[PDB]
């Protein structure tokens, strides 16, 4: 029994209310922000890239990597729903399935095992867990993955900081701040290596 | 992240900084030793007499090893990027 | 004489993996030594494979064993004796259900499924 | 007393109210369309009673939703 | 075909909401903002120019450097629109072209190449890429270009700091901080070179 | 005498990959030992192939093996013997369902096939 | 005697890539060893190809010089290709090229 | 005798790039050495052409090989022999689909296109 | 629980960092004395000479003790986690 | 005889431009080495030009090559020979589609498109 | 023997501009030497002009060249020979479509537009 038109309007107007939650939890927006946040802290500049610019690039990145799932939602759920091929519940289920496939692809088993036991439900295959138990397992997996990526990017800047600090101690000028005398070299390394392109490419590549 | 890989990244980072810092300090360490030996032979006790020669050879070393240090830092960053898929499967 | 590995002090610088390997090897040695005192067995070797135990069936790996025996000059082990062998080995190692112990002999005749 | 069991139970409780609202609206719409099309055995009182019930039921659905959405926003926007 | 008056107002009122986003992403505000932050870091003072003043100068300069684009928007889009010579559809497209041309001129090929392959679209020439694939690329190139200009300005103040640090060390005083001694000379170098006119003119001239 | 690698002290210089290899090599050695004690076999050489078994929820690569045998001057192994060999080898190594092992002989006649 | 590479300690200066290559070398060498015990085969060489993590998929090529005479039957080449395929992780059996001294191809690729 | 490069130890100053080139040179050397085992051919020279690769790219190069041969004083390669040669070359290198090898000889009769 | 048990935890943690810092520093301290006594015997008065030798062994010590310090931090975290029941009970 | 550049070493001082140029020079020299063995040909000098590979066609530069030859005192190359040579060169270097190679001779008769 | 500059090592103190100029000189020397092998020419001097290939989406400057010759005491170049010369030169240098070279001689006869 399909829902009335008034309920269906009220149902999908509620989705707009929860739209920010979906981006920060069920999408790739979480990892991209974290990696660029750690990358900013790796360089000497404190808040030069700015939060709004970081979010802006992240929104474009999360839109480009979620296009296949968004296209699958449209071509499996939205189009049949607009063309009266399936009902409201079937359209809702058809839209959720590609979303669940994306979260399960980029998650960890141990994280899934941790949450299935606490919830207390039988599981025999990965593709049987409810979305209520997949969301907290997915974000935990993303945070660990984001931290690992941030660690790799941090190391080359740490090497420069150690070198420049040790060289100043070699001449004996201990009072001179390594941080000020290392910022130009940290910035230059990010330039000639062209960090702003490969790092975003790796973030896009890491999800696929 | 397995503990074995963490030590491997730690060691290669420490090995790289060790190579860079030793290549720079050694020209200053040799000159400082030579001046100290010279002072002992002539029996003089000036302290800062062995500062400017150390600074000159250190700056000259950085000019000569500019190409070498730049390439290694770029290579290392590229290596970590290429090693990323191995870290997270 | 299997316990010697345990009583030793592993030098600083052995990774965790190697530590687990050496503990497992000590257990294999002590199991083989215990089997040596069998009336019919004159030599034995045991090999182990550790489990993983992840609920999701498609991912659980389960433990395993493989024991080779060189018995006396003559005699053939009865079904009771090999059953006792597999039960002892299965109980000694945590988990590893007894239906996953592979036993052979000198002549190569199979003695237990894998 | 498991997480999946209670999650299903409250979902069953929630979907029952939604189905109850849907039943009232469909019944209200069915009575309206039969009277409007010219069926003789349909009284205006039955039409008016049903559509008043649906309005109250849908009004409760919107108000309950607003309480839940505001409650969700209150917990998410708190200064942790 | 042509949008109704009510829809035209709704679209125009929508763009006012995104006006801050277009300033920091689609204009010269970001590069000028970054350079002054690096220039401030190069000198010993970390909060002397003050954030409000720096953004105020950035807003005035971005008004001066975007004037050729804004005048083209006025001439091409607004004047035919107000005289009912083009529809609302044509006016919006005619306004977008000069803004897209400005962002295409300051971008980098590799940055465009990076996002084009990420967006999965078939592009033959850079001068016809979509807006959604140009904005992330343009801001990426601006950040990289900002770092290069910042490194240029950082060196002269770094040299002064190194010079004064070595002179103090030569005289045997290894406890006096070079930062205090270097600060008056860092300020003077920025004064007799007329830094606040030289830096801003170069930043404005960097978009020509 | 396979365990020599295990009891040895891996000095600074080993790096992840190598360690796994040596660990793998260790089992290979002792696996050869288990095959040698059989009367029919004179020499046995074992090679393994163990994939990563990724942490994310994906497919693994179904670990595999390849064992070569050199028997006595005459004689042929009956199928019971080769089944015992493949069961022992497959159960010794974690994973590798027994249908993923290649067994050959000195003359080169095939005995199984993953 | 293939394991000599593994039991040595790579001189410091090796860098990721080289290590992988050396490991590959080891496999190749010992695989050749296993082929030498074949009665029909007198000398053998194995070349490997494992892709870096459009996936390339793995590959191998085993080149043999047999004894003075004889030619390999399909059973023998089947055994050789099965052993090579199962020794290296991956590399489904249809991707191994087996040839001989005279140059008669024994397996596609 | 190609493996000499691999078992050597490069000194300080070899960048990642030169190292990759030397790896390619080593594989080319061993491929040519293996090809010399052909009864017909006296000398073979293998060149490779490999893209930068690295994952997370939009590679638009694809691989290539170029093998230049000198046969005996007489004799000519039959199409089956050159097919075997090109199959071996294509299977030796990761990638490089078999339709991307140029094979020539001492006289210049091309044996495969590209 | 009781404040004394917290003191035992904090003393145990400070004890571990003492072991961590000792393993790293002591190799550098020994080299510093070796060079200093050598300079005293040879009447060499270069105060900044014995910096790179201390840095080299310090970096080498970090690489050599990479596995042990990892195993120790992770097990300390597990030890605290398994000791959480003490707090809950 | 080309591999000297690769199998030598370069002291901290060769920058990235110089590294790329030297690698290209190794390519040129070894391709000339491959062409010397041609029975008809006596000397060949090869020049290269690396590509850029930008998706934007108006910005792409594309790879190029130019091979100059001095054959024997007599003989003139039949078009099959020049096609085989240009195919070898085209497959030798990554990129440079077979129509982006110029072939000339001692007398200056054009032998390929440019 | 243009390879002198490349295989030489620049001591520290050369600037980026000078490095590019030296590479350009190396290419010019080797191209002139390659042109010298031709029959009709006695000496050839090639000069280049390569802009910097801007990074952003700005239009570039379409690099150009200029080749000057002194030929044999007699003879005059026919259009085919000058076409082959200019095509080799244009293909050697990256960029510079073949219409952007000037060819001259000892007398000064113009042989290509510019």
């Amino acid at each position: 029994e399909d829902y009335s038109v008034t309920l269906q309007i009220l149902a999908l107007m509620t989705m707009l209310g929860f739209l920010p939650a979906m981006v920060i939890l069920m999408t790739s927006f979480t990892r991209i922000v974290v990696v660029m946040s750690i990358l900013r802290q790796a360089m000497g500049l404190q808040q030069t890239p700015s939060n709004q610019v970081i979010i802006g690039i992240a929104l474009f990145l999360t839109f480009f990597v979620m296009s296949p799932v968004l296209n699958e939602i449209n071509d499996k759920a939205v189009q049949p729903y607009l063309n009266e091929q399936v009902t409201a519940r079937e359209a809702f289920d058809a839209a959720q399935a590609p979303m669940k496939a994306f979260m399960l692809k980029q998650t960890r088993i141990k994280d899934l095992e941790t949450f299935v036991t606490m919830s207390g439900e039988q599981v025999d295959n990965p593709e049987d867990v409810s979305m209520a138990v997949l969301i907290p397992a997915f974000i935990t997996s993303e945070l660990k993955t984001a931290f690992q990526i941030g660690f790799m990017l941090f190391l080359p800047f740490l090497i420069i900081d150690l070198v420049v600090a040790s060289v100043l101690m070699a001449m004996g000028m201990m009072m001179l701040s390594p941080m000020i005398v290392s910022l130009p070299f940290k910035l230059m390394l990010f330039v000639l290596v062209d960090g702003w392109n490969l790092i975003l490419s790796t973030l896009a590549g890491s999800f696929a | 992240m397995t503990p074995e890989m963490f030590v491997e990244l730690f060691r290669e980072a420490l090995w790289m900084v060790l190579i860079m810092v030793c290549a720079i300090i050694i020209p200053s360490l040799l000159i400082g030793l030579i001046v100290a030996i010279f002072q002992a032979a002539t029996s003089i006790n000036e302290q800062t007499l062995s500062f400017l020669p150390r600074l000159i050879v250190t700056l000259l070393a950085l000019m000569l090893f500019g190409h070498w240090m730049t390439q290694m830092l770029m290579e290392y960053f590229y290596g970590l990027i290429e090693r990323l898929p191995q870290v997270l499967y | 004489a299997g316990d010697d590995i345990l009583l030793q002090d592993m030098g600083f610088g052995v990774s965790q993996r190697l530590e687990q390997e050496r503990l497992k090897l000590s257990r294999e040695r002590q199991l083989a030594q215990a089997i040596e005192e069998m009336k019919q067995v004159r030599k034995a070797r045991v090999l182990l494979a550790l489990p993983k135990h992840s609920v999701f069936v498609r991912h659980n790996q389960e433990a395993s064993a493989s024991v080779f025996l060189t018995l006396s000059t003559g005699t053939n082990l009865k079904q009771q004796e090999v059953d006792s062998i597999v039960d002892m080995v299965a109980s000694a190692v945590p988990g590893m259900k007894t239906s996953r112990i592979t036993v052979t002999d000198q002549h190569g005749r199979l003695l237990s499924s894998g | 007393a498991s997480g999946a069991k209670v999650g299903a139970d409250f979902n069953d409780l929630l979907t029952k109210a939604i189905n109850n609202v849907n039943t009232l609206q469909k019944a209200s719409g069915d009575l309206q369309t039969r009277f409007d099309r010219g069926d003789a055995d349909v009284s205006l009182s039955d039409v008016m009673i049903a559509r008043n019930k649906s309005s109250v039921a849908f009004d409760a659905t919107v108000q309950i939703r607003n309480k839940l959405v505001e409650a969700y926003k209150d917990l998410m926007n708190m200064p942790v």
